[PDB]
DNA sequence: TATAATGGGAGCACGGATGC
DNA sequence: GCATCCGTGAGTAGA
């Protein structure tokens, strides 16, 4: 039921490693790796498709599926074929093939024991606007890049560097993930540096700073319109459904207008616009008229140059040009005349 | 060996090799099997009786299970365990689902609805009423389980810009947030290959944000 | 949605649909012969993550060792259920126990030489060839072992029996044998004359068994 | 990028279809 | 037949 619970439960299933245990797997894992580039060597293949098709067999039929560094596809098929190229080595060569096997067998099992590190890590974590299974998911992901990067020849306890990659990974994913709209992880820490400074300054002062002081403290290159522009742009979203009035009845989505669809009143007047223009221009010639609404763009949607509807009723610019200013005058006569248009300059 | 050239141990001269003292001892349920030339079969590989182990085809498997090639003992280890297919999740369902034939089942729920114990006859009834719904409708059953999940057009869960200047936005937006974020960490999750605990939480996270 | 439609097609009940989803038991779609308890594994049963465990990738366990105790058993060795393992660990399944991590690693260098005996013919019993533990002379009288060349003395005690080499200069000089019921007179880096007894004979004499 | 760190935290009602 | 499990319990206004 509750899946915190059973995924707790599922770990403690896993048990943890003696230091020679470990020391064994992380051993197995780089001389895996090793094998791996070994065999790259020999068969004058991709040390990615190698290790895949090792991956597979290890994992089995169970999981397989395209790598996107993969330039090819992998199926059965082509894990089947590399297999098969794989085994059809002399045996010296052939040694590195169960090498690399024990060796992703290995860092199976690291990883499946390093497992609750990564809960006791994450557990500092909740209330960072992720989930706390989300946090544990993303701490399992530094704890794999930690299985893959260490190295045992230093001495070091794995759970000293496998640290470092979870914290890094449970950070990276609460910056990242953490806003509806997303902010750039460095601007992330910039805005947290500012939070720490303006309550450094509230907790010395006695009360909330201004703009000014906190731009101050957080030192050169820093004034108040930038620390209020900073503040501006960390804003976080507020709900639509946010109730209004103590009660079950309202959401405040409810009380926002909508601005972007025309109401029927501008629908009615730009109808009336058009209506009214054609009933201007029907005083013209048909060719002037014409000009006019290829000249604004009001029969195919776009504004032509002078060269274009010189050409369409063939004529040189400079006529049609005079055309287009008699068609305008006669207009800016019958509109002097007839007081109509008026209304519709707003 | 050991991390440092001259901290490994070396034999002086001629001599036979004995450990004691083990850390633990691991009891397995395993065949042993020994060989003399190049093995055929490498680790985590899956053998039933009669297949092929090492050198050359002179020694096979017994049993059912699956290979441990240990070079240190220079041994053959067969563990013994199926090739069973169990899965779990909307993908098991799926997969048992898609392989329902309606007709069959209608057939057998009529043998059942002949029943004289009246609780039989019930559950047949109401079996048989979904069968031949999917059967009438024409709806394969398998449609209850989601590979691809819609997406409602944005102007339905707005973004909008309000009054003094700030954003209000749907619940939906946060919730597909949800669930893309869980699905992108699976894939990636799935194409480094991580172990089958870690999956298995992420798809059960899945599960939950698609509800 | 209850009952659920899909819990109805599959004959599952919201119990077994709930496990199955939310990925707290497995279900078996391809038995492929798999035996659970020494029932043959139906389709579509229910498996716990121990079953599933134990089924597909077999069932084993490893047993702690207290520091500076030895095993009971051999590395490689077919075991018993309820077969100690150690002092301190009695295994609950049967099958080949495995050593983890050797603390100790004991080797047993081979060594073949050429060393020099002097006996009463009475008391020595002639064979081709001695066996360990088998008897090699036996003296009616406690006898003296005479030095028969001249040098310092190495001796090199073994389990039981031991080796002596005279040696002048760097070159060993001589080399001697000195088997079970044989006390050597001589200590390490000891100068010795010829005749200078270095070992006394007493009763019966066999050789080492290592 | 390496001292070691390894299992969470919080929190009324009646009617009706089902399920053991 | 008695243990669960679940869905629903006026209207407009206002805020
Ligand atoms: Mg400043």
């Amino acid at each position: 039921s509750d899946p915190v619970r059973q995924y707790l439960h599922e770990i403690g299933q896993v048990p943890l490693l003696t230091l020679e245990e470990e020391v064994e797997l992380a051993r197995k894992v780089e001389e895996g790796m090793e094998a791996i580039k070994k065999l790259s060597e020999i068969t004058g293949l991709d040390p990615d498709l190698i290790r895949e098709v090792v991956r597979a067999k290890i994992l089995g039929s169970a999981r397989v599926r395209h790598i996107p560094g993969l330039k090819e596809t992998l199926d059965p098929k082509t894990v089947e074929e590399i297999d098969q190229k794989l085994k059809s080595l002399p045996k010296e060569h052939k040694r590195y093939l169960h090498i690399a096997r024990e060796g992703e067998a290995a860092r199976q099992h690291l990883i499946e024991a390093n497992l609750r590190l990564v809960v006791s890590i994450a557990k500092k974590y909740t209330g960072r606007g992720l989930s706390f299974l989300d946090l544990i998911q993303e701490g399992n992901q530094g704890l794999i890049r930690a299985v893959e990067k260490f190295e045992y020849k230093r001495r070091f306890k794995f759970s000293t560097y496998a640290t470092w990659w979870i914290r890094q990974a449970i950070n990276r994913a609460i910056a990242d993930q953490a806003r509806t709209i997303r902010i750039p992880v460095h601007m992330v820490e910039t805005i947290n540096k500012l939070s720490r400074t303006a309550r450094q300054l509230q907790q010395e002062l006695g009360r909330e700073p201004t703009y000014e002081e906190i731009a101050e403290a957080m030192g050169p290159g820093w004034d108040a319109k930038r620390v209020e522009e900073t503040l501006k742009i960390a804003q976080e979203p507020v709900s639509l459904e946010t109730p209004i009035g103590d009660e079950k009845d309202s959401f405040y989505g409810d009380f926002i207008p909508d601005e972007h669809l025309p109401s029927p009143v501008d629908a009615a007047t730009q109808s009336l616009l058009s209506e009214e223009l054609e009933k201007a221009l029907s005083k013209l010639s048909e060719r002037e008229a014409m000009v006019l609404k290829l000249r604004k763009g009001l029969i195919d949607g776009r504004e032509h140059t002078l060269e274009e509807v010189g050409a369409f009723f063939g004529v040189t610019r400079e006529r049609i040009r005079q055309i287009e200013n008699k068609a305008l005058r006669k207009l800016k006569y019958h509109e002097s005349r007839t007081r109509k248009l008026r209304d519709f300059l707003d | 060996a050991a991390i440092d050239p001259e901290e490994e141990v070396i034999a002086e001269a001629e001599g036979v090799v004995h450990l004691h003292e083990p850390a633990s001892i691991l009891v397995v349920k395993a065949r042993v099997y020994p060989f003399e030339d190049d093995v055929e079969v490498s680790t985590g590989d899956r053998v039933a009786p009669g297949d092929v182990l090492a050198d050359g085809g002179k020694v096979k498997s017994d049993v059912y299970g699956r290979v441990e090639v240990d070079l240190v003992r220079n041994v053959v280890r067969v563990v013994e365990s199926y090739d069973i297919d169990a899965r779990m999740g909307a993908e098991a369902i799926q997969q048992l689902l898609k392989e329902l034939d309606l007709e069959a089942l209608e057939k057998e729920l009529l043998e059942e609805m002949k029943h004289p114990s009246r609780a039989r006859r019930a559950k047949a009834r109401k079996r048989l009423e979904v069968v031949r719904a999917f059967l009438d409708s024409g709806n394969r059953p398998e449609w209850m389980i989601l590979e691809a999940v819609p997406v409602l057009p944005p102007d339905l869960r707005p973004m909008v810009q309000v009054d003094g200047g700030r954003f209000a936005t749907s619940d939906l937006n946060d919730l597909y947030r949800r669930l893309i974020n869980r699905n992108n960490r699976l894939k990636k999750l799935l194409a480094q290959g991580a172990p089958e605990i870690i999956i298995r939480n992420e798809k059960r996270m899945l599960q939950e944000a698609v509800d | 949605d209850v009952p659920s439609k899909i819990g109805t097609l599959l004959d599952l009940s919201a119990t077994e649909l709930e496990q199955v989803l939310y990925f707290s038991k497995y279900i078996v779609l391809d038995p492929k012969g798999a035996i659970l308890n020494g029932v043959p594994v139906e389709k579509r049963q229910l498996l716990t993550d121990e079953e599933y465990r134990e089924l597909r990738y077999g069932k084993q366990e490893t047993y702690p060792l207290p520091p500076g105790v030895d095993a009971l058993v051999k590395d490689g060795e077919e075991v018993v259920k309820g077969q100690e393992l150690a002092p301190g660990v009695v295994s609950r399944l049967d099958g080949v126990a495995l050593y983890r991590f050797p603390r100790r690693v004991r080797v047993e260098y081979v060594k073949k030489e050429r060393a020099g005996l002097r006996l009463p013919l009475a008391a020595w019993v002639e064979k081709e060839a001695y066996k360990p533990g088998e008897i090699l002379a036996e003296l009616p009288e406690p006898y003296l072992f005479r030095a028969e060349e001249e040098g310092v003395v190495e001796l090199k005690e073994l389990e039981e029996g031991a080796f002596l080499v005279l040696r002048r200069e760097d070159e060993p000089v001589a080399t001697y044998f000195l088997p079970v019921g044989m006390t050597p007179l001589v200590v390490h880096g000891e100068i010795v004359e010829k005749g200078q007894p270095l070992a006394e004979a007493k009763g019966l004499l066999r050789m080492p068994r290592q």
